[PDB]
């Protein structure tokens, strides 16, 4: 179970040259599911001493329902005042 | 279990309590189940087994 | 002669880069984020500053026996004669929510004593229109009230009548002393109130520390949410008062800090003294009992480049210029980037502007050999 | 031009961080000729029962 | 500093491979 | 790999003996302040590993 | 007032639902779908949200039969 | 000029940061702890 | 009079007297913008901008961005990079081939 | 609330709860995984969370 | 917190103090009002405002009429004395009942 | 309240004064020719 791929490449014991020596290769072990990245930006900028891992995370996507609903409220309002001003005048 | 012997665990994990009691109820309803489901099937095997 | 220390500060650990399962701090801590001890050499004095929110069992046990205890001289409660008279005749009460079955009944000891005149009249207008929407920005639920006193202060004042000491009201939170307060400042208005409250949170961060504090109350009871208010959520909500009404919360929590601290320090027996006040005031009479007897914690200075580590940097300059020259010289060649490690933010690697460092004024310019390799001998020495 | 050889040496092993792993989803046999939505079309795999 | 300099010595050591 | 780890140990040892000029600059410009390095945070639980 | 029904968000909104207990106690004698799409659905809540790798794998064995 | 311009309030500032016990001093708190701090307003 | 320096290049020369700086400016931006919240911490080298959970503000980056282009004279690209910490700050202002 | 508990043990009220919990529980739908990844591609779309407690992520370097 | 002190009348208990506060007001708004003259000249008790001829300029003590008034929170009658030197303020201010 | 209202700044500014060796020290100018002047701008 790796994130990194820096981490996954580092020391992989389970090379099919040992994999080899043993001839046991199990589904579970495919390298399409071993490795997978974050989906929350990462990129690199310069340390003092090398590469920094930045992660840029804006918004979360875990919202309810009530929390759009009390903050559309004020909105609402204002939609509703400007209707009758422009109906009062 | 040598590798976590020497060098320990990578860390804790962030879980909530509401979350860890539901793990230990889904697992105890999971081993009933698999005990019902074996109950079952020895009655329904009966005849061949 | 002013001690400017950090009084409201609720960002916790800014220089951690904390998260998933490695807080940046813990904010249940009871029994510790209520209870302070102060003292005063010059006289002598020891001081119990008892922060209440009004809505735990567990805390007001815990102030009864503390003041069972510890027999102050003197007992200085944040509660009025007409809230008193009313809680001691309620009785055979001993858990919060009982208490807070009564919570309009004890709600009728704010009692304003304005006149019936036009002015008076408008005021009152206007101070009520204020503070329903100062309640509805506020939203606590029925069982989380820290404007209203509870079990606390009624086992602090029935202990301190046991053991037969002096008890000081300090009044609620909005008294006489805060109306009149409120009456000299004009700026109470329910529209440009409203304005300003959904304006408070002008960045996300706010708006998430928001939601995130709201969010516990919604989970938590107000029993549970108030072991978990520490001194870093009790700054944060007076920050949020100051953000929605800068000039009400420094009428209501500061000048309110002064006077508690000028009661506590002066009006007052003394030499014992257990003051359960509300739970937003202790930064403030803590920081004047401690700039004013001098009892601060002591100073370790900050270094803004403290932290910095330059010699990092500069080795893994010097490494890499060493590098570059090492790697040049072998392939009889020049360094293609001086940069160190590639990054992209200058798109050096698929525009046009390099990264060369090459600065030099004339033919004479000793420093015109820096960062070519013919800046080194054979061995890699640096210089020549 | 790296030639590989059909073997498992560790200089083969070398290389094994310059190929995409392979997909699964098209081996076996599929349930599903081929998606009449126009939308998702060959870009999509085909579902599986 | 003779301190810093056996750290910085010792990043730079090369491995019995 | 032979060829290679004598290069390596080669340039270890010039990194090793080479002059470090930013050692003799003023503290807090060209290296560490006199005081040393601090961490002026407040951690409450140990650190990932 | 009428925030206290209105902005107060309610504790079920938020927090992760708990199992429902009452649907698990009186089982049919039956390995019928009802019974199946219970274990199928209880090996998948567990394998979505179980730090544990040996469960969570038998789970996904017995998830497949 | 062929030398690139600093302001001489800027030079000053630099120099001041040359020394090692430099902090801001133009803080409204004692934010650095620093024994040296007399409130400015 | 003090003449300036001629030799060009003395941001990256000085990385302490940098990095003084773009805390300077920093630090005075943020307690400009956001006093509610700054005006009490100090700001380190270590420090960052970002929420106990690692979510930036794209606001407060911004304000940072202004603060460091009024200060250093330099363009930073917004796009390219997010000033969320000191170190980043001290990258970007760093990597430029024209402060000042 | 009295009212409520007083006529609970009623066999009137309790038919009546009966037929609505078994019409609750009559109508139980599942929902498979119809992609080629299944169950185990599934599984491993959800640990994220878990990734970094785990020995292979430690930080071990080899010199 | 720095408590005031009880005992009334302690601008006529600090000749030294008071003059300081005097001299300091004055040239903060002498320097405003009129910086080509006065951001060079010292103001010590002993200056005044003046021309060599002893001719004063009504402007420039009303200027500094308002500087103490704002200064010591007091109302200084301009119609019957006109402050043309440090001495003049000193004994305006310490004749006034209500300075502070 | 009964002793008359001095604000902080006040206090600590006729402390300041207190010392012998007090000058503004807020001019743009170093009318005062003191040795431990500095430029404020
Ligand atoms: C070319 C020109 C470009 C520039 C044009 C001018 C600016 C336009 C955009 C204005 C703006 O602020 O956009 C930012 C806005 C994101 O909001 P934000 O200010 O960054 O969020 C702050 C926190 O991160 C928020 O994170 P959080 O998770 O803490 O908070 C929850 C958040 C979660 O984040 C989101 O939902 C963002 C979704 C995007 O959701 C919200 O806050 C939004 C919903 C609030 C409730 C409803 C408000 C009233 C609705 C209207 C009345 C009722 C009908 O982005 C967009 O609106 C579009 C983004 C791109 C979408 C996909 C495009 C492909
Ligand atoms: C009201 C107006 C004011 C609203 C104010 C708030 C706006 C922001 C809300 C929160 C946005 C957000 O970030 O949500 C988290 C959400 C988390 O998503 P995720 O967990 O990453 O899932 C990945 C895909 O987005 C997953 O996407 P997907 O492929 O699963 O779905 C496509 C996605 C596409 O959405 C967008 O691209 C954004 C719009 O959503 C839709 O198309 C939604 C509309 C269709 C719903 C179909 C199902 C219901 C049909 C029946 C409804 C009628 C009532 C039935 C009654 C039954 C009997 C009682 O963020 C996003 O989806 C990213 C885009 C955010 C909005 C950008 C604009
Ligand atoms: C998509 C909609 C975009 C949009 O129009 O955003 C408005 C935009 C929101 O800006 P923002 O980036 O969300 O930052 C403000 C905070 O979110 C403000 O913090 P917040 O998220 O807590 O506030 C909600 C948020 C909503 O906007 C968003 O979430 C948009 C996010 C994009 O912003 C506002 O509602 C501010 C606009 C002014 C509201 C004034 C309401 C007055 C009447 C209130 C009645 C309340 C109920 C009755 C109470 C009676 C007494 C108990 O506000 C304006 O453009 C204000 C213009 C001037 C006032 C009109
Ligand atoms: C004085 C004379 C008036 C008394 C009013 C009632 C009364 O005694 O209220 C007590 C109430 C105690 O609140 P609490 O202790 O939080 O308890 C909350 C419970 O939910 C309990 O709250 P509650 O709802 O029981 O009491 C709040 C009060 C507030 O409602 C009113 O005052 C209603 C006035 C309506 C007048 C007409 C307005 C018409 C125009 C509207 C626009 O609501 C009512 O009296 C009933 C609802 C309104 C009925 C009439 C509607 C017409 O308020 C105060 O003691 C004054 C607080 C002043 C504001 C300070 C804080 C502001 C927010 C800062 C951010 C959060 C800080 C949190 C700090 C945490 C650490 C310490
Ligand atoms: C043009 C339509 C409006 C005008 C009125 C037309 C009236 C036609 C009346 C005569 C036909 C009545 C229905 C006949 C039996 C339908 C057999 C069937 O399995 O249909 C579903 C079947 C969906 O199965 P699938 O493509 O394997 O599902 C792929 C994804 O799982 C899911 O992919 P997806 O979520 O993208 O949706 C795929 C599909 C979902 O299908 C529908 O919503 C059915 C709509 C009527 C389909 C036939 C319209 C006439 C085509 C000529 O939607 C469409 O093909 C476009 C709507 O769709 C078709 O057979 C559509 C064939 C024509 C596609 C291009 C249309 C332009």
């Amino acid at each position: 179970m790796f994130r990194w791929l820096f981490l996954y490449w580092y020391n992989s014991t389970d090379t099919p040259s040992a994999i080899a020596k043993v001839n046991l290769w199990s589904y579970i072990n495919l390298r399409l599911f071993k490795a997978r990245l974050s989906s929350s930006i990462a990129y690199y900028i310069l340390g003092l001493n090398n590469l920094e891992l930045k992660k840029l995370k804006i918004f979360y996507k875990n919202t309810y329902f009530d929390y759009i609903y009390l903050k559309s409220i004020p909105c609402l309002f204002l939609i509703i005042f400007f209707t009758n001003l422009y109906l009062f005048l | 279990k040598q590798f976590e012997e020497r060098y320990g665990r990578a860390g804790q994990i962030n879980i909530s309590k509401v979350t860890y009691s539901t793990l230990i109820d889904v697992e105890k309803a999971v081993l009933k189940m698999d005990r019902l489901f074996r109950k079952v099937a020895k009655f329904e095997n009966r005849a061949f087994i | 002669m002013i001690s400017a220390r950090a009084v409201h500060r609720f960002l916790r650990n800014p220089n951690l880069e904390t998260g998933a399962a490695f807080r940046a701090g813990t904010r249940f801590d009871p029994f510790k984020n209520t209870l302070t001890v102060l003292k005063d050499p010059q006289n002598g004095r020891t001081l119990y500053l008892i922060g209440t929110t009004n809505s735990s069992t567990l805390l007001a046990n815990r102030t009864k026996d503390l003041v069972q205890k510890e027999k102050p001289d003197a007992v200085f409660v944040q509660t009025n004669k007409e809230w008193w008279n009313l809680a001691k005749n309620i009785q055979d009460v001993k858990c919060q929510q009982e208490l807070n079955r009564y919570n309009d009944l004890l709600s009728q000891a704010y009692t304003l004593s304005l006149d019936n005149t036009i002015r008076n009249l408008v005021f009152k207008a206007k101070f009520y229109s204020w503070l329903f929407v100062i309640n509805w920005f506020k939203a606590f639920p029925d069982d989380f009230h820290p404007f209203i006193p509870g079990l606390e202060m009624k086992f602090a004042i029935e202990e301190a009548n046991k053991q037969n000491i002096p008890v000081v009201l300090g009044g609620l939170e909005v008294d006489d002393v805060t109306l009149s307060a409120l009456k000299v400042e004009p700026r109470l208005d329910p529209f440009s109130q409203l304005y300003y409250g959904y304006r408070a949170l002008h960045n996300s961060f706010w708006r998430r520390e928001h939601f995130d504090n709201y969010a516990t109350l919604d989970v938590v009871g107000g029993e549970a949410y108030a072991e978990s208010m520490d001194r870093f959520r009790t700054n944060w909500f007076v920050k949020y008062f100051e953000k929605l009404a800068p000039y009400q919360k420094k009428i209501i929590v500061d000048q309110k800090d002064l006077d508690l601290f000028y009661a506590l320090y002066r009006d007052t027996p003394g030499k014992k003294i257990v003051a359960v006040v509300n739970q937003w005031h202790v930064p403030g009479i803590e920081n004047h009992w401690k700039s004013a007897t001098n009892t601060h914690e002591p100073l370790k200075a900050i270094n803004p480049i403290g932290d910095m580590d330059i010699n990092k940097y500069m080795e893994s300059q010097l490494v890499n210029d060493t590098l570059r020259a090492f790697v040049s010289k072998v392939g009889k060649t020049e360094p293609a980037t001086w940069k160190n490690y590639s990054t992209i933010y200058h798109k050096d690697n698929y525009e046009a502007e390099r990264v060369r460092h090459v600065a030099f004024v004339d033919h004479k310019d000793p420093h015109m050999y820096h960062g070519l390799p013919q800046d080194y001998d054979d061995n890699i020495k640096p210089k020549h | 031009l790296v030639r590989l050889r059909n073997e498992y040496s560790p200089e083969m092993d070398y290389y094994l961080s310059n190929f995409h792993p392979y997909e699964m989803q098209e081996m076996g046999e599929s349930d599903t000729t081929v998606l009449m939505s126009p939308y998702k079309y060959a870009s999509h795999y085909e579902y599986t029962q | 500093d003779e301190a810093y300099l056996n750290e910085v010595r010792q990043r730079y050591v090369t491995p019995d491979m | 790999f032979k060829r290679n780890l004598q290069m390596q140990r080669k340039v270890h040892d010039i990194l090793q003996k080479m002059d470090r000029p930013y050692l003799r600059g003023v503290p807090g410009v060209t290296k560490n302040i006199s005081a040393g390095l601090q961490d002026y945070s407040a951690p409450v639980s140990k650190k990932s590993q | 007032m009428i925030w206290k029904y209105l902005q107060r968000t309610n504790r079920g909104n938020i927090i992760q639902a708990g199992l429902q207990h009452r649907k698990f106690e009186n089982l049919p004698f039956k390995q019928n779908f009802d019974n199946l799409t219970k274990a199928y659905d209880l090996r998948m809540w567990y394998i979505s949200n179980s730090p544990h790798e040996a469960k969570n794998l038998e789970y996904v064995n017995e998830l497949e039969a | 000029r062929k030398e690139l311009w600093r302001s001489q309030d800027a030079l000053q500032e630099e120099e001041l940061m040359v020394n090692e016990n430099w902090y801001p001093k133009n803080t409204q708190y004692n934010i650095y702890n620093q024994p040296d701090f007399i409130k400015p307003k | 009079y003090n003449f300036p320096e001629y030799r060009t290049g003395g941001v990256q020369a000085n990385p302490g007297i940098t990095a003084k700086r773009i805390i300077k400016c920093i630090g005075e931006r943020l307690r400009k913008y956001d006093p509610a919240r700054w005006e009490n911490v100090p700001i380190t080298f270590k420090t960052h901008f970002r929420d106990e959970n690692g979510y930036s503000d794209v606001a407060t980056s911004i304000q940072i961005h202004d603060a460091l282009e009024r200060e250093f004279g330099i363009d930073i690209k917004d796009r390219l990079a997010l000033v969320t910490d000191v170190e980043t700050a001290f990258y970007i202002v760093m990597s430029h081939h024209d402060p000042l | 609330l009295f009212l409520i508990n007083n006529y609970k043990a009623y066999k009137i009220n309790t038919f009546f709860l009966y037929i609505y919990i078994y019409l609750n529980n009559l109508n139980i739908i599942w929902y498979p995984i119809f992609k080629a990844y299944s169950i185990f591609g599934y599984y491993k779309s959800t640990r994220l969370n878990f990734i970094d407690t785990k020995n292979e992520n430690i930080k071990r370097i080899k010199y």
